[PDB]
């Protein structure tokens, strides 16, 4: 057990150590109990987005292309790429982690009963019709 | 002597795949733990890991996509990361279709490490017999 | 020092899935033995196990499914049980090419007898990397 | 070597034991030679068919309904589950262990040769 | 004891297929070497030799045959170990389409021997997440 916002020195189970910020990785532990631990900064196309010991970032995700996705916000070291849809279009998932862009419904022959949502189409009704 | 783990699939619970441990030819030894659907490394090593599942499913009435996700939970990093993934479009009379997906990989983990995995759709899975879904762990 | 098996398709046979031990990339050793076309486990013990089949086919005029299996008869309990498992539909005559590989680690005991088949021998794809493996741990 | 109905004990090669009924599952091995076998019976949505020293027991199967295959019989601890097809239809097998449920082939403009069975169609004069 | 490699795919290098080994839950172990894209053998014996790739496409514009090959380069000519082709495409709704590709296999290698895991259009690979893409050699 060592207390919040740190870990076990692996090679000594007495010292007990700080651990990395978003942004950056374990390049090295902690020499000893009040030193701080030499943390890194991820490279270019690396990231990691929470409090970590990993001795690499993680790669960034890309887009789905192949699901039209587009770029909300580059990749950076404490936050992986964020993807999303153009405007005028809502997300559907298909997992947790997979949705895919489609353009929203403009209600043809009927009324736009809910607004085109991010992760959600217009509820759209039809004109005494189907 | 080394950890090892074999879990299997819970028939009696479709629409979530659920890991069993206490079944005949399901195994978990030697350190290695099942808790809250993930198996847990009991030390730092190298280790074995793999999964399969079997997707079922009745023609091809709505398109569909199947995920299958092998993922890692690291006392390191403490968020969900992906070791082995795979995607697949089974669709465009009924005729049935039959999907297997198996991942396996070599990996680096530490004690307290906790492995998942999981699919998207779990009602397309393939529960009529035993052998056609599970998720093992061997240390090297 | 431990039981390996790594057993392979006779090619020679098409029309049924028979193991072979002295072969292109094969082997059985410290006490794995082939009996009536299934790997017998020599100890007690912790194994991996695992079973590749490659299946070949040129159109698919009548429809078909594929199954491969791996299962274990015990001394402990003496019925033939399913340990891996797998079926596809490699129907897309344009030709086709559908692996099937399982894997995986099961407690054994001396006795037991583990069998590799499918269904549908005449789709096999005499090419070799067709196997049949046990591993103690 | 141990009689019928009875298996070597695995860490003690001189008590030689009480094998399990079908319904159960060893939970522990006999402490000695006149002494019974601990087995306990199988949880919900397992069994075992058949006299045993299995240290847990089978998962049940279910039925095929992406083949079209209808409970026979449920499961149970000393049974798996059994699958077939509705009345008016007959089993293709595609393995020993997967069969399809299909629609008896009624004979139109020819005569029944042999009725449709059940892992059989109709053979069919027309 | 025994070399063991998994390497993964750059995602930073698209038009590539890049193998990278210094990575989170990528490793490269006991010998094993990672030189010049291709895995390297540090002893003379059998090996398991697997790799994964995913290709996508959106609807099939233009029909594609895509080719997964791991190849040997033994110590002096290449020879491949496991191949397979596949034509996702129509060649006629533009649906999403995703195409999984597992290769492996059981080799005797030689000390020096470098294996290598390339597809023939990486422009159609998916580095979209991770454990998507990855190569990896064990010793038996
Ligand atoms: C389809 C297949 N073909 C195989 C061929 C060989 C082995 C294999 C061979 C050796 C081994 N060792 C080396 C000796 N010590 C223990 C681990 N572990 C696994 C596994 C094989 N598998 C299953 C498999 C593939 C990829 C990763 C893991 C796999 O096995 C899984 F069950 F761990």
């Amino acid at each position: 057990v060592c207390p919040q916002g740190k870990y076990i020195h692996p090679q000594d189970n007495s010292i007990c150590c700080t651990k990395c910020h978003k942004g950056t990785y374990l390049y090295n532990d902690c020499p000893g109990p009040g030193q701080d631990t030499d943390c890194r900064e991820c490279e270019s196309g690396s990231f990691t987005a929470s409090e970590n010991h990993l001795r690499h970032c993680l790669s960034c995700s890309k887009c789905r292309k192949e699901m039209g996705q587009v770029e909300i916000s580059s990749c950076t070291v404490d936050r992986d790429t964020v993807c999303g849809c153009r405007k005028n279009q809502y997300r559907h998932y298909w997992s947790e982690n997979l949705f895919q862009c489609f353009n929203c419904s403009l209600c043809l022959n009927g009324t736009v009963h809910l607004s085109c949502q991010e992760k959600q189409n217009t509820v759209c009704t039809c004109h005494a019709g189907f | 002597d080394k950890p090892v783990a074999h879990v299997v699939a819970n028939h009696q619970v479709e629409e979530q795949l659920e890991w069993l441990s206490q079944r005949a030819n399901a195994l978990l030894a030697n350190g290695m733990d099942l808790k809250d659907n993930q198996l847990v490394v009991p030390a730092d090593g190298l280790y074995l890991v793999y999964s399969q599942v079997l997707f079922k499913g009745q023609g091809c009435p709505d398109y569909v996509l199947l995920t299958h996700t092998v993922s890692r939970f690291a006392i390191s990093y403490q968020e969900k990361v992906n070791l082995l993934s795979a995607v697949k479009s089974p669709c465009p009379e009924l005729k049935p279709w039959y999907e297997p997906i198996y991942l396996g990989g070599v990996f680096q983990l530490e004690k307290g490490d906790q492995l998942s995995a999981e699919v998207n759709l779990p009602k397309y899975l393939d529960f009529a017999e035993s052998g056609q879904v599970y998720f093992g762990v061997i240390a090297l």
